[PDB]
């Protein structure tokens, strides 16, 4: 993963 | 959805107006800083973008990997569009081409920046226009690059509601059904060169960084470290 | 000069069908004769190109130095739209995705040229669009590198007589006025893609003869130094 | 000057 990854799971 | 409504969608899916707070490392460090920033918002405008939420978290990340630059730099020439000789990278941040020397290799990159920005004046660009080249930058890349699309055709439906959205807007911009088929090429005959640039800012990202002189920025480096370049 | 009419032009100046006569140094050097053979009658089409004579000799050599991978490029992957997973560079020379292992490298571009051939077929590309294309893409080149257009107007005139050309062609092709305005930019939004290989095919054809193994040519080689990598 | 230049002066 990535911080890409948790910025598009957020809100 | 109706092309009319994809416009409007286009217009408040915009990131928000940033700001910013010169030698080698000092410009470096100003661009990158600016670019880190401004990933974070491309994140969510491109969350806002109808039927990318549907997307696969696969696809998702694959489009923004592919175009971030692309994306990137049609919205620097946007925001210097009625600026001669200038990139506007934020309201407070402005630089002409004559103080890219401070970088080797920055003073090109900046003149065709600049060019198209100059070209997007002459053809009279409207802010709907860029909303959809900005968007179909986005969906037009990962098109190859590797890796592939899950869902390669549901790309390509938020691509064409994209170019319809775009084809309506300029039926109804005062051209004619000979200028009208026309303006639509014009406009993407730009994405190559925007490409073009695109490859020529990740050679360029990519030799710095390599030379220790980029601060750490984790968001950047995971986008410019998507494209495995050697 | 009516669109009709420069369809059939756009025929006529085709160049013709060429023969050829593996590890790295021999794939290498079938593929760079291959397109220094090919380069020479490259020259021939474009002056075939309405307006191109007229054209000064800085604007006619500008254009060909800056498109002329790409304008390679199309042609391979039109001569290969209808044979899958192979790269058709003449008739009898006939190239899977497998054997690019010999040169380093190599077997990545292959695949961006296979999977911009599978999109050819898959958008069932006609031979008057391709023409288009190809024409398209030597005038949309020499828009920034550098180097500046004497008549940058003149160019466009002849990039918007294809433009034409392309539209009507479309026009009288079995498509509404729906498909028909979007096709236009399914075609053009592929000319990113191909300028895309364009700056990757131009890197490894400089990685390679900078490691000494390209055999001479001189003209393929001054088409290479027209860039000015490093 | 480059062959260029001649193939294009050419007939
Ligand atoms: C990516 C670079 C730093 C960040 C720059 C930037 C930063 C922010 C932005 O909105 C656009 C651009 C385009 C040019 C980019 C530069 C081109 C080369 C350099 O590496
Ligand atoms: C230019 C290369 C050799 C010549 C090849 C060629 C040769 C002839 C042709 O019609 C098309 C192409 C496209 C791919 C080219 C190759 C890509 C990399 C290599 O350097």
């Amino acid at each position: 993963h990535k911080i890409l990854h948790r910025l598009l799971q957020d809100s | 959805m109706p092309p009319e409504q994809v416009l409007i969608l286009l217009q408040g899916a915009e990131p928000p107006i940033l700001c910013s707070r010169y030698t080698e490392v000092t410009m470096m460090t100003l661009l990158t800083s600016m670019a880190d920033k401004e990933l974070v918002h491309m994140i969510a405008w491109a969350k806002k973008l109808p039927g990318f939420l549907q997307l696969s978290l696969h696809d998702q990340v694959l489009l923004l990997e592919s175009s971030w630059l692309e994306v990137l730099m049609i919205g620097l020439i946007w925001r210097s569009i009625h600026c001669p000789g200038k990139l506007i990278f934020a309201q407070d941040l402005i630089l002409d081409r004559n103080e890219g020397d401070c970088v080797e290799g920055m003073t090109e990159i900046f003149d065709m920046l600049l060019a198209t920005a100059s070209r997007f004046r002459l053809l009279k660009l409207k802010p709907e226009e860029f909303l959809c080249l900005k968007a179909i930058i986005l969906l037009n890349s990962g098109a190859f690059s590797m890796e592939p699309l899950h869902d390669s055709t549901a790309v390509q439906n938020m691509l064409d509601t994209i170019t319809d959205a775009l084809i309506h807007h300029i039926s109804q911009s005062g051209y004619s059904a000979q200028q009208q088929a026309r303006r639509q090429a014009q406009l993407l005959l730009l994405l190559s060169h925007i490409r073009h640039m695109s490859n020529k800012g990740m050679e360029h990202l990519y030799s710095m960084k390599c030379k220790n002189k980029v601060p750490l920025y984790d968001l950047l480096l995971e986008m410019l470290d998507a494209h495995h370049l050697h």
